[PDB]
């Protein structure tokens, strides 16, 4: 009842980062402290990751086991949204802003880092965990692609659109709310589809289901506590940046079709600003 | 956010089901208590203010010394006395936005609304206190709108030119491709918009001094023009703006059509140059016919014939020049260059269309020479004459450049105040008076031909609103009966006040005696046929004033063989974009593009509705893109009948509408005499 | 040295079905013959079927065992193409030309045809057969991919582009001639990558490779000249037909950057109208 | 594939090791015997031919028309009594390709080489056959090489002017940068290479009448060229090339340098305009102490002081512009400036550099200005003065713009005939006459300065061909020593024929009593130092010459204070590269870049060894990227000592070399007087 408008969608949403001039931000970057540049290249550095496995992994992966020629298309085209052109559009906003040290230190920076780490190894080992015909593995992943979606993602989403809420790095915060309009819908689709396989089983697998959602998205978010006070912190964003991860985690769940876990609280009201051809036949020529 | 602000955001806050356009009182009452009154300079007397204003560079001294500071005193109580207000936040925001004197600084409000018109008002007059009291109750009743250049720009020593529309005709030759670079930067430089005329360019391919496939065509010219308009850019603040033209019989037609696609290659887009073609009734007819069609290498005509091919008359010259060997052509589609017209239109909203068949019908003046193009608007519509620029130390041959200074009358004013012929008869005499001050140093046939022919462009706005505001659908019969007596008697006092002013000053424009107002060819229709309304609710709101009669059309006629005419063009309806605001009127004689305009500006985004607009009136006050395109060409075709010039024509599309519905609105347009066509405007 | 000058060239051949208008070949598909309007069916189902292979597994499988985030990028920007452009395409010009049963009929025929099902699993066969970490087994699936963009779909392509270039078919002409020029930069594409593991082997391991690449292309060869016959004979095309499989057989071992097999022919003129920064050192100055 | 072309591939087959380069005989005598006799035109006599080429328009009448046709007989059997034969098969190719008259069908071969030498001699003779025969025998010795224009076009009706080199000094001002587009358009149109000078523009940011932050800068005017000479590209037979050239101090520096690098934006980057930079010695002072510097915006300049920055003196003005409040300038790191400019010419090979205090403290017409800018090729280093280009029917302030026209001496030929004196003269002759005949009708500046300065250019050519066919080492001191000699007796003999032709004419140039020359202090170098060789083996090499000594060069200097000088400018040695394969020689005096040519005419790919290149001179041929930049300055320091214009000189780089080695080259070759460096070529 919904891939085909979902095709839609996805197809008219159609991007490319090259669509947005980067140097018209050359100088609100410039004018930003050291701490404030450093927590910013970090924070794209770690949704870049998240973008590359998404899309040489984990929607290609779901793609082969998913039946159906337009929901294989749909996911096929997600996958390429993901790698060619999210990931892409982060290397365009680097090479705008930061010479080529800073940015090779920051590609280092996200190989030796725990956090970023830890995530991927979690949400990768899911991916990679998946059995032909076995709809309980395709389930698992679905549930760690839709909390890398509408989870994981927000710690970095942050940032830039808290700068974009002040009137600051726009074109930036441009690309960046183009990408985060497709993972909501991404995010949204796999969530039907995780839904599908959920509500075949019996009540007591059901049961074991939501356990290991809740058991996981719990498990994440530990770990992205920890890495937003390493990005934050010395920006003093911490604890804002952490209501706002909670707020999305309850999106994630919604997307599966769980009830929120986490308990409303106000974010930061900055963030919220950041949100034919026919032929001429003879009788035209007379009237 | 600013009050000001809040209370006119308020007007969508829907109260009771229905907008609160009330809302926009408060907003421009609340914008003047708190900003405008604050942050305007503060002068003890009229005096001081004045001597201020002269000493520190603001207003120049020339105008002003013309009147005994009696008279500028007795001028500004006359301005003062109407105690105008503004009607709404918008036309007062845009007012001490864009038109109020601001100090050096723009920190400050040196010039209120009534200061301006009475500078306008001293500068018009040209020393004549009475008649710079009339143009104060003119301007300050609204009924008469100097054009942006001539509001903004009048008695200021910083000023630009007071006119801003620029026809050139460019010569087949590097040194005249090189005089109109020239030329168009230093027009640019003025802020005026520059139109060019490539039509007379030899196409790509041609020879060069009998070497053959030299010359890169028009695409070249355009690409230096674009280059040079982008480098004129009036500080940025308004990018330079130019058009070209180019008949749709020239071999370059579809390469110079190629310029406008987004598919183009960066080496041949030109990004700043609006692009127009000249499309002659033989094209139609082809088109019309399935025939197969040529078009030809200009130089090679010229060669053949001595004249140049957009000097000819391409009904009578297409088959000599099909039919001669020595003429290059190469065959085309007619019909698939209108469905390329029509798509590049949906896509970009260019080329303007000119029916130069349309306009040289009517034309009054064709023995000066045949309309061969339009302005950066398209409506303007005049004989121009190529001017001959020769080498360095050799004379030149100075021809006719076309240039108008525009001004419009508020047809809801004008009509409210019953005071057709008096606003008609002032605004003549303030173009007239604009036209006699303007001097263009860098631009030799320009400036000629302003001296020769004393064009102006009287234009007008607010035909959209005071039909809504009147109870009248704007496709309605009763509209297009209204347009008509309206535009019939503003002809008709327009022609009187230019034969009274030849009559004064004992002299016509130059080459008027063979011009069709001097054989009495032009008085033809308006002699056989009555133009008074055929609706009693029209013929009602004309009650009051006198409408002319054959008879009256007769006397005028007798009266313009004795004493000729001052002008050879009077009448044209340009865009009018931002002084409407101003004047709380429609654009031009276009319908409405929105009942209610939201606009940003800064941070704050602004609501505008349509002047007049309530719930009584609001199914009056239809949008555009919601009519009948069909309708809206039989009304400009209405008005065309009366306007000597063209009409910008802008074309309101819906995205469901196929490139056949705009081939069909633009041969319905062709077949009811729309002269030229602006835009495709697509919701 | 060219995954991105080929994302370059990828991204900006993006086009999409619904920008082709396609009623207005009914007014020349009602004038072709019973045999032509059976030949153009059944060559459509033919690529249809190909390239639906080309889709599931063909593009997929190869971005998988691929290393480097650019050219997995790259080929999911292809295998995208494939599932939610040109699968639309050919599914579009179907449903324009025939009604449903027909449709249904010549699927099921050509899903029966022997001469269509020997290509459709010898190239199935190789992409199956990729192991994980064995570059050879992946170099003879891209072998396989090559000759299917390169040169198994050309005896397929010859009939649109036939009518194209007689000013017959011409919207969905139009169509077969953009995903005609996608599989061509497909083909060069997957051709650089092979040659990349080629050049990567012994002397003697290279011999066996082009073996292995000959042996491959005559197999498929002569089942080709068996199922040109099989469709153009009827049409009278098969002559033509046969110089036009030769000619683009040599561009995809050229693709592999092999030699051409074939001698050169001249093709049917009315397909082709269808077709290093360091400081001074204060001593510099002085001398 | 050819027969000769397989002939002349044999040249690479290495036969017992070794390269047959006797191969390259039989290739050009295949060559001839097949195509050449084949495909050239049949005349039964001298008389018809001339007659056919006059009535055919290919040649000029006029000319042709000073001689009785018995004298041009004589000078025709001149020409031809030598049997010149050519060398090598891409010489006569080259000649036969680009420079040998062909039917206007470009089919038939209507001139042989000793054709087009008798028609140069009869056109330089200007009516004297005694001179004809002496430029015959000089050109078909080889001895002298006129210019490429001048040898291509001279005696011809459909032809381009025989100067091919300007110079443009801009004004600040919108009429300047319109009538700069308009001149270099036309001088494009003739073919020639257009320089324009652009540090009298106002820096990006400045006020355009009292309005601030207006000016474009210099990159938008370089916009505007470079699409001004791509639409002139000489009607697509060769695309127009034009240089702009700033001083370092200009605050557009940066941007004017970023316009070639290859990450910069399409909307900046200039694609066809070669850039240059002027580098006064206050800039490389203060590179060297790495005190921070600042960069001025011209127009605050001119307004505090009412001359131009690049008007006055940088070295005594720079402190005075830093401490001025009224001057804007902007902080800079010159060693990063420098750096930048390294990088720059390592990608792309550009800004030209041009140090101005090394050109201007030898220059003799320092009282008439200074020199600012050099050409396209910067070899040209002349006095300019700005024109002042007004409004249209003001009177324009005309200036002095920069031409002159190029011959290059064959120095191997001048020295085995031992006739630098009669070579030097017949050339100085030459280029007189050419200059004289020049008449620009479009350039008034370039027209004016042409008669006021009556400027020439003598070259040279073949230096490394000479030395390496001598057994002496491009970079040896012997090399040197003959250099500084030979040029000695080429600048001692230009100026004798100089004051000679003032003396016969009774005229000098514009201005030469200011002049050095004038003075005397030109010569104070030349009466109290000696040229003669130092070596005795160059010393050898001149022997049967005369080498003027002290005592010449104090009769010399006697004599032009008695008689003055013709030229303000006689001697820059231009690349020289299309002719230098017909003159079989070495392009101009830089060393060989490879000992072989690899060329690709068509799908044929042509060989040319280095003229008498063989195993025994081997390794005197030297490649240029092999040997030590250093030396090469220090060759082209000492030649450069004796030219009064520029030497076009050309940097060999190493891919390893990094940055910092070019800009040590850089700094050595402004330490060692170099005047220009042209480009910075890597392998
Ligand atoms: N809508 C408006 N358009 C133009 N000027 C206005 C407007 N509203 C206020 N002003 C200016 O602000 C002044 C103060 O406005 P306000 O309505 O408070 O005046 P007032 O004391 O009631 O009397 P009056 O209307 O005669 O000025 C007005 O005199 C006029 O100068
Ligand atoms: C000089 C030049 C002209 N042109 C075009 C522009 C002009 O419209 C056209 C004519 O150039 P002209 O300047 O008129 O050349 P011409 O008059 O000497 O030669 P002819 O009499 O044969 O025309 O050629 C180019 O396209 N490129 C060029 O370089
Ligand atoms: C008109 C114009 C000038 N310029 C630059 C080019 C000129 O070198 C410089 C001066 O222009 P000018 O033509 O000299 O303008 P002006 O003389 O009226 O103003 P001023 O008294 O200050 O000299 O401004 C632009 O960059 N853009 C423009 O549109
Ligand atoms: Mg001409
Ligand atoms: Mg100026
Ligand atoms: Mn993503
Ligand atoms: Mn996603
Ligand atoms: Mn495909
Ligand atoms: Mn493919």
């Amino acid at each position: 009842d919904f891939t085909q408008m979902f095709y839609n969608q996805n197809v008219k949403q159609f991007w490319l980062p090259e669509e947005i001039a980067l140097n018209g931000d050359l100088l609100t970057w410039k004018y930003l402290g050291k701490n404030e540049q450093d927590t910013y290249m970090k924070v794209l550095a770690g949704l870049t990751l998240l973008d590359t496995e998404q899309g040489n992994t984990g929607m290609p992966i779901v793609a082969e086991h998913v039946d159906g020629h337009q929901r294989k298309a749909v996911l096929n085209f997600m996958a390429m949204m993901e790698n060619a052109v999210h990931a892409k559009s982060y290397s365009n906003i680097f090479m705008t802003l930061a010479p080529t040290e800073t940015i090779n230190e920051v590609f280092e920076w996200v190989k030796q880092n725990k956090y970023l780490q830890k995530k991927a190894q979690m949400i990768v080992g899911l991916y990679k965990a998946i059995q032909k015909d076995d709809e309980i593995s395709l389930f698992k992943a679905m549930v760690a692609s839709v909390y890398l979606e509408s989870f994981l993602f927000y710690s970095g989403f942050y940032y830039p659109l808290y700068f974009y809420g002040q009137g600051k790095l726009m074109q930036s915060g441009e690309i960046i709310n183009l990408i985060l309009r497709d993972e909501a819908i991404h995010g949204v689709y796999v969530g039907l589809l995780a839904q599908e396989i959920y509500n075949k089983q019996t009540e007591e697998k059901k049961a074991e289901l939501r356990e290991f959602a809740i058991d996981l998205l719990n498990q994440l978010y530990e770990n992205e506590l920890e890495y937003t006070e390493d990005l934050y912190d010395q920006v003093g964003l911490s604890h804002d940046v952490k209501k706002f991860i909670r707020y999305n985690a309850n999106k994630a769940l919604m997307n599966l079709g769980f009830d929120p876990y986490f308990e409303e609280e106000d974010i930061n009201p900055i963030v919220l600003n950041g949100l034919t051809v026919e032929p001429l036949k003879d009788d035209d020529f007379y009237f | 956010v600013p009050k000001w602000i809040q209370l006119n955001n308020e007007i969508m806050i829907q109260k009771d089901g229905k907008f609160q356009f009330d809302k926009d009182k408060e907003a421009v009452h609340s914008y003047f208590v708190d900003y405008i009154n604050q942050n305007t300079v503060f002068f003890h007397n009229l005096k001081e203010k004045l001597d201020y204003l002269v000493e520190n560079q603001y207003y120049e001294e020339e105008f002003l010394s013309l009147y005994s500071f009696e008279d500028i005193k007795e001028v500004f109580k006359t301005a003062y006395a109407k105690k105008f207000r503004f009607p709404s936040f918008m036309s007062a925001f845009k007012f001490y936005n864009d038109y109020a004197l601001k100090t050096n600084d723009k920190k400050k409000i040196l010039e209120r609304y009534e200061d301006r018109i009475s500078i306008v008002a001293l500068f018009f007059a040209n020393g004549d206190t009475e008649k710079a009291k009339e143009y104060v109750n003119l301007m300050i009743n609204q009924e008469y709108q100097p054009s942006t250049p001539t509001f903004l720009n009048a008695g200021r020593k910083r000023r630009g030119e007071l006119v801003s529309c620029f026809l050139l005709e460019v010569n087949d030759s590097l040194n005249d491709i090189s005089r109109a670079i020239d030329i168009s930067m230093q027009l640019s430089k003025l802020g005026g918009g520059v139109s060019l005329n490539l039509s007379k360019l030899r196409a790509k391919g041609e020879a060069i001094k009998d070497v053959e496939n030299a010359t890169k065509g028009v695409v070249g010219v355009m690409k230096l023009l674009d280059n040079a308009f982008r480098y004129a850019d009036q500080m940025g603040q308004r990018q330079g703006s130019g058009a070209a033209y180019l008949n749709i019989f020239h071999r370059d037609i579809n390469d110079f059509l190629d310029t406008k696609k987004i598919s183009a290659d960066e080496d041949v887009r030109v990004k700043t140059l609006s692009i127009g073609v000249v499309i002659p009734d033989k094209f139609v007819e082809l088109a019309r016919e399935d025939k197969a069609a040529y078009v030809f290498y200009p130089h090679t005509i010229y060669k053949e014939y001595g004249q140049h091919m957009d000097e000819m008359d391409m009904n009578e010259m297409y088959d000599k020049f099909v039919d001669n060997p020595r003429v290059k052509k190469e065959k085309i589609n007619p019909r698939k260059l209108l469905e390329k017209l029509a798509m590049l239109r949906s896509e970009s909203g260019y080329p303007y269309i000119m029916f130069q068949d349309n306009v040289n019908k009517v034309h009054a003046n064709n023995h000066i020479s045949k309309v061969k193009f339009s302005n950066l608007c398209s409506e303007v519509l005049q004989a121009s004459q190529v001017s001959s620029y020769t080498d360095y130390d050799e004379e030149d041959e100075i021809g006719l450049d076309i240039s108008c200074n525009l001004g419009s009358l508020n047809i809801l004013n004008v009509m409210e105040h019953k005071s057709i012929e008096k606003t008609v008869k002032l605004a003549t005499d303030s173009l007239t008076h604009v036209s006699e001050t303007t001097d263009i140093r860098n631009a030799p046939a320009v400036r000629r031909a302003n001296k020769a022919m004393k064009s102006i462009g009287l234009g007008a706005m607010n035909l959209h609103g005071y039909l809504a505001q009147n109870g009248i659908a704007y496709e309605s019969p009763e509209a297009r009966d209204f347009a008509n007596t309206f535009f019939m008697m503003v002809n008709f006092y327009s022609i009187q006040r230019s034969a009274e002013i030849a009559k004064e000053k004992g002299e016509t424009f130059d080459q008027y005696e063979g011009s069709t107002y001097a054989t009495g060819e032009y008085f033809d229709k308006y002699v056989s046929t009555d133009f008074s309304p055929k609706y009693e609710k029209i013929a009602n709101l004309f009650e009051g004033m006198h409408i002319p009669t054959t008879e009256d059309w007769k006397k005028l006629k007798a009266f313009v063989a004795e004493h000729g005419m001052y002008h050879s063009y009077r009448l044209c309806i340009a865009p009018t974009g931002s002084i409407s605001y101003v004047q709380s009127s429609t654009a031009s004689v276009m319908p409405i593009m929105e009942r209610i305009e939201e606009r940003t500006y800064g941070n704050s985004k602004t609501y505008y509705p349509m002047p007049g607009l309530a719930s009584n009136n609001w199914f009056f006050y239809k949008e555009a893109y919601d009519m009948d395109m069909f309708k809206v060409v039989d009304m400009i075709a209405t008005i065309q009948q009366h306007i000597d010039q063209g009409i910008s024509f802008t074309l309101f599309l819906k995205d469901t509408m196929t490139t056949r519905d705009l081939n069909r609105i633009d041969l319905y347009a062709h077949h009811r005499g729309i002269k030229t066509i602006y835009y495709a405007r697509t919701k």
